[PDB]
């Protein structure tokens, strides 16, 4: 009789390199280079028409922002300003703080101006037909009896956590915008922790019309350290904030500008999430979460099977 | 579908063999691999074997390293396990249960991938290994706006006993406690209902205990003294 | 293979074998048959598993790292994050093209090696019964039917049955 | 031969809330790890394996987590049908091991509602005497029931057992035997249960004199 020894072979082999061969062929492979994305990512949290910055300062549109928690804050590219024209002088600086901070939980607190009046308004910021402004802001004007006193208010921080206060400083278009707003010429504003602070002064001027205003606003930033206290120092022009957002410890979240819609993953890419079950992938050096590691290779296939020895 | 019926068990003295069958019925083409996993009441779950392909298992627990013997007949689709030289610690209610490997394992469908979890379980069969059956006493727990008045059922063996109030016509506010084990080794347990206290007098209640290990029927009324 | 039964003294595989690995083929007075080996099939298949636990679904976390694309130019520190990030890429790019490239010599040698071991230790079943015809084929020297085929592939073959018979049949003239 | 140990052994939460559940495992384990929801009289149910991949059609509210050597499952939106038993098993060691258990609860404090019943003259009859104490709805489950005979504290011949949590009201019941002999229980005349719990401002004993009612 005769008994014979022997193994499978396929129809269909797959190439895959070795230590001493370039191409050989086996039974089966496995890829091991992620290289696709579905192109959605799967906390995520759609800014819509607000960015993140307007978002912070509570512009029309924005309201649905409030409260939101995220680890990444999805930032729109047709996002479009709402309200009163506004710079910020470090505005990649700010925007860097509010997306790694991770969450607006904003505290409302009561600052007891004096002789002034508030809640000033803006037809560029319109609420439903109504004159409206960022409802994060204190737009500070003067009396009716035409008085716009030295403004000289502080607020302690003896809580367990930094506290972040927004606020700006007003440029009108023209000294009778100056002085029909804030009666003194010029304002002044001076923001100042223990150890650190802010000084500006307004530039009056002509700029570009921009929702019917030549006037600016430019927005500013102080962060208050528990057992640190906060002071507000104006004779003019100063925007105030209504209160002060509340800063994680610990900051792990971040940002991503993209017009991709937003499921369940655990690693993103700036091209979208992608799955993990690969120990390599080509798809992005930048990821957030548990994620196959970034290699330069587009491919690379783990034989699974014997050698291929057809006939 | 992918349900699968345990069947056989029951009482068996310290020493003897019983094999338990799993009928698997359902989705499961039976090229998957099987499992079984056994809990005392009163205890948590144990894995106990395995079974994959053809011969590839040849897995069990180190418990029943040399006792247990896993079959597989897929002509008939029905998965065994013979439990040889059967202990006091072996009285379990044994469950056969599905098993499942990511896809990325398994490369030949037959075969073994050496990680499993068990998606579908089954009914279960309870074995018990011990020394006799017997059936319970049973005596009033007597009443004495709402009153409580209960049957206790005591000295029987082994679980479990049904408990009813006339009939079935008492459900509300009726509670069947768990049986405790006694040292003795038999159960005892406690069925309890409360009542207005104005039907005692005018209402006749009685507990049915039914105890199907050794064909036990009593009816008990019970009576305020 | 390293073994050189693969791709070696056996001239090639089976694709007709699709419930195993390796397996037998022999031909007797009662035919032709062919039947999978479960044993070494699926001791090759254990291995394989074995490496692709080690790398499949078990990727690690990172989170706030530094940035890595960047809109201006700056000089100093922008070189220094660059380079760390290429480096770092090379570094893995090289880990992941040896990996493969070991692991994959590696399972061409294991399963090179399981079609040895069967080959090996069918030999030995057979003692003085049968030849090595050098192709991984055995010359058996006495009348083996169904039976007696399926005792040598499930390990029951009792040599000493048929000692006679086969040294008549080998030593002759 | 790789052991499994889950923590804690019960827990108490409210419906609604966010119930997180341990299973610290010795030795790393990471591609193989299945939670699983058995509940009471029923056959385990699978939810997540893996590590964080749940079952197939499985409320999304049951998530997964865990790494190597400790592992978390958390139950977002808790419902009253979920007081089932959890568990966790692993990979591989060639032999799969499962964990201990973490019971899972669902009220206002309730104190007990406390009976107590005499042997029947039937049960006398027989030689044996079982005195029964009843606590009837109470929450939470802890409870602490003692026996006097003659206001002598007994010890080693009273056996009790407590019901899963009521379904209808959320509450727990528990039933204590004191065990004597005929002989024994025809000895004494007072024979009295202690019960102390959260819901009692002071332990509340029910007694009854033997051969008195």
């Amino acid at each position: 009789a005769t008994l014979c020894l022997g193994h499978h072979a396929v129809p269909n082999g797959t190439i895959v390199k070795t230590i001493t061969n370039d191409r050989i062929e086996v039974t089966n492979a496995t890829e091991l280079v992620q290289n696709s994305s579905i192109g959605e990512i799967c906390r995520l949290v759609d800014g819509q028409t607000c960015d993140i910055i307007n978002g912070a300062l509570g512009s029309p549109g924005c309201d649905h922002l409030n409260g939101a928690e995220w680890d990444v804050f999805i930032e729109r590219p047709n996002a479009v300003d709402t309200c009163y024209p506004f710079d910020v002088p470090e505005y990649q600086s700010l925007r860097s703080i509010l997306a790694n901070n991770g969450k607006f939980e904003f505290i409302a607190e009561e600052f007891q101006w004096n002789t002034v009046k508030q809640n000033g308004k803006s037809g560029a910021c319109k609420r439903a037909n109504v004159d409206d402004f960022f409802n994060r802001l204190n737009w500070l004007v003067k009396s009716d009896g035409n008085a716009y006193p030295l403004q000289n208010l502080t607020k302690i921080n003896n809580g367990d956590y930094a506290r972040l206060y927004i606020w700006g400083v007003h440029h009108p278009s023209t000294s009778t915008e100056q002085t029909n707003l804030y009666k003194n010429n010029p304002g002044g504003v001076t923001v100042s922790t223990k150890t650190s602070q802010t000084s500006v002064v307004p530039d009056i001027g002509s700029r570009p019309l921009v929702r019917e205003q030549s006037g600016r606003v430019s927005f500013y930033w102080t962060i208050v350290e528990p057992g640190d206290l906060i002071v507000f120092n104006t004779i003019g022009n100063l925007i105030a904030p209504r209160g002060h957002y509340k800063l994680n410890n610990q900051k792990k979240s971040t940002i991503l500008n993209t017009a991709i819609p937003i499921c369940k993953s655990e690693c993103i890419t700036p091209n979208g999430s992608i799955p993990n079950d690969k120990p390599f992938q080509n798809v992005n050096r930048i990821t957030y979460g548990a994620c196959p590691r970034y290699v330069k290779h587009s491919t690379l296939k783990l034989a699974t099977g014997m050698r291929n020895v057809p006939e | 579908e992918v349900q699968l019926l345990e069947s056989g068990g029951g009482l068996v003295q310290p020493g003897e063999s019983l094999r338990v069958s799993c009928a698997a019925s359902g989705f499961t083409f039976r090229d998957s691999a099987l499992s079984w996993v056994r809990q005392a009441p009163g205890k948590g779950l144990e894995w106990v074997s395995a079974i994959s392909g053809n011969g590839g298992a040849t897995y069990y627990a180190d418990t029943v390293k040399g006792r247990f013997t896993i079959s597989r007949d897929n002509s008939q689709t029905t998965l065994y396990l013979q439990m040889n030289s059967l202990r006091a610690d072996d009285t379990a209610t044994y469950y056969c249960a599905k098993d499942e490997s990511p896809p990325i394992y398994n490369l030949m469908p037959g075969y073994y991938s050496t990680y499993y979890y068990m998606d579908v379980w089954g009914k279960g069969t309870t074995v018990t290994v011990s020394s006799s059956t017997k059936g319970p006493s049973v005596f009033p727990l007597a009443p004495s706006g709402t009153a409580a008045l209960g049957c206790l059922v005591k000295d029987y063996f082994p679980e479990p006993v049904t408990v009813s109030w006339n009939s079935g016509a008492l459900t509300s506010g009726v509670h069947t406690f768990p049986a405790v084990l006694q040292s003795s080794g038999l159960y005892s347990l406690s069925s309890v209902v409360t009542v207005p206290s104005s039907s005692l007098g005018t209402q006749t209640y009685i507990c049915n205990v039914n105890h199907k290990p050794s064909n036990t029927k009593v009816d008990k009324r019970v009576e305020p003294k | 293979g390293i073994f050189g039964a693969i791709a070696g003294f056996i001239e090639n595989g089976w694709e007709g074998m699709v419930d195993g690995w390796y397996g037998f083929r022999h031909q007797n007075s009662e035919g032709r048959g062919q039947a999978a080996d479960l044993k070494s099939t699926q001791a090759a298949i254990d291995q394989i598993n074995g490496k692709l636990n080690r790398l499949i679904g078990k990727t690690n976390e990172k989170f706030h790292q530094i940035e890595k694309e960047f809109s201006e130019v700056e000089g100093r520190i922008q070189d220094l994050e660059k380079y760390v990030e290429d480096t770092k890429i090379d570094l893995w790019s090289y880990n992941a093209e040896l990996l493969v490239a070991l692991e994959n010599q590696h399972t061409i040698d294991l399963t090179d090696s399981e079609m040895n071991k069967l080959f090996e230790k069918t030999k030995k079943q057979l003692r003085e019964n049968a030849e090595d015809m050098g192709n991984g084929c055995f010359k058996i020297y006495h009348k083996c039917d169904n039976a007696c085929i399926g005792s040598i592939r499930n390990g029951t073959y009792d040599h000493n049955v048929y000692r006679d018979e086969a040294l008549n049949n080998r030593f002759q003239i | 031969e790789i052991v499994m140990t889950q923590s804690p052994v019960t827990l108490s939460v409210s419906p609604g809330e966010t119930a997180t559940l341990s299973c610290r495992a010795s030795q790393s384990v990471r591609s193989n790890l299945a939670w699983y929801q058995q509940k009471p009289g029923q056959a385990p149910r699978l939810l997540i394996y893996g590590a964080s991949t749940r079952a197939t059609d499985i409320p999304a509210r049951f998530s997964g987590s865990g790494s190597g050597t400790e592992f978390t499952l958390s139950i977002s939106s808790l419902q009253s049908d979920d007081f089932a038993v959890y568990y966790c098993q692993q990979y591989n060691h060639w032999l799969r091991t499962f964990g201990q258990g973490t019971k899972l609860e669902i009220r206002t404090v309730a104190a007990p509602s406390v009976f107590i019943f005499p042997p029947s003259d039937e049960q006398l009859k027989s030689g044996t005497a079982s005195v029964v104490c009843l606590l009837n709805n109470f929450y939470p489950r802890e409870a602490k029931v003692q026996w006097k005979v003659d206001n002598a504290l007994q010890s080693g011949n009273s056996q009790e057992s407590v019901t899963e949590q009521d379904s209808k009201d959320s509450t727990y019941s528990l039933s204590s035997t004191l065990t004597l002999s005929k002989a024994d229980y025809e000895k004494h005349k007072v024979y009295a249960c202690e019960v102390t719990h959260q819901g009692l401002s002071s332990p509340v004993t029910k007694s009854f004199n033997r051969g008195e009612c």
